[PDB]
């Protein structure tokens, strides 16, 4: 993965 | 007035989600980023493969090209930033600073200067001859999610999970404003519009807001889209009609009328949320791009 695409939580 | 944006081209290629896509200035080539750690060429008007460029060790968040088309910046989840000679695919640099993901980077128009957001909360300003970190902002209190300069690159303005955009002064390193709205709810995305007057802001309660940020005054807001999740790329487009153009997590690319912020159309076509969307300079083009059940790149085509 790329921070990006990992997302919010 | 509506646009009729068509399908043209699927840009298949990446082995993993695509990050970020970005058209060259001069609008010959498309350059798209991925979590598959590869940056990649494509022809803007064709949509043929070009070329793959490799070197980070984790997957890329952003790239970003520089005001010649030659160069090209990276941010990585192994954090740092490349640059790199586009015609050859060589790393020219690697800004070692960031204690942890770069999530977002940016040249200024002279582009002598790289700006750079990390998970780390700074934002950095990078001399693009010696590679060398001339400033390192406490910027944000949460990661920053954005990071752009104006047309003349006095400012920067970035954004944060924080709650806050700031506009920065380039030469002294000093915060201008901070703009705060409503509860402030995470910051996904900013960028200053063509005449460095507005700036465009994402956040995550689904809603693109547009400010006079020297007055502090919210002019436009554009809503309809799903964005909750995501750092999703937005846009101004100026060749034909006066657009803002977004990804969404509803798998759309969204077009709002500037003005009067009415949605004027929805691209369907993408099988996952469309993280990334990038307007051509000259003509009515629009590139857009998805995460992992979907790692391809799209071009549209408008006839206004």
């Amino acid at each position: 993965g790329s921070a990006r695409s990992e997302g919010y939580y | 007035v509506k646009p009729n944006y068509a399908l043209k081209f699927t840009l298949a290629g990446h082995t993993k989600a695509v990050s970020s896509v970005k058209f060259s200035p001069n609008g010959e080539w498309l350059a798209s980023s991925s979590a598959d750690k590869l940056i990649k060429i494509w022809g803007a008007y064709d949509g043929k493969f070009e070329k793959t460029i490799s070197g980070h060790k984790l997957g890329i968040s952003d790239v970003a090209w520089s005001s010649d088309s030659n160069l090209l910046v990276s941010a990585s989840d192994d954090k740092t930033l490349k640059i790199w000679d586009v015609s050859s695919g060589k790393c020219l640099k690697t800004l070692k600073g960031h204690s942890n993901y770069v999530f977002c980077c940016n040249f200024n128009p002279q582009s002598n200067l790289i700006v750079s957001g990390s998970f780390d909360e700074s934002v950095r300003i990078w001399d693009v001859k010696t590679g060398k970190c001339l400033k390192t902002l406490p910027a944000h209190s949460d990661p920053v999610s954005a990071v752009h300069f104006n047309r003349d690159g006095s400012l920067i303005v970035s954004s944060s999970y924080d709650g806050l955009c700031r506009i920065w002064d380039t030469a002294s390193g000093q915060c201008l404003k901070t703009l705060i709205d409503d509860d402030n709810p995470p910051v996904s995305f900013v960028k200053f519009s063509p005449n460095g007057k507005y700036i465009l802001a994402a956040t995550l309660d689904n809603t693109l807001k547009l400010w006079d940020y020297s007055k502090g005054k919210c002019l436009k807001t554009y809503t309809g889209h799903k964005n909750e999740k995501y750092c999703i790329f937005a846009n101004f487009s100026v060749t034909g009609g006066k657009w803002i153009v977004s990804g969404s997590e509803d798998n759309l690319v969204y077009i709002w009328n500037l003005q009067t912020k009415e949605i004027v159309q929805k691209l369907q076509g993408h099988t996952d949320v469309v993280i990334s969307t990038a307007c051509h300079p000259t003509e009515n083009i629009i590139a857009s791009a998805a995460l992992e059940n979907d790692k391809t790149i799209k071009l549209w085509k408008s006839d206004c």
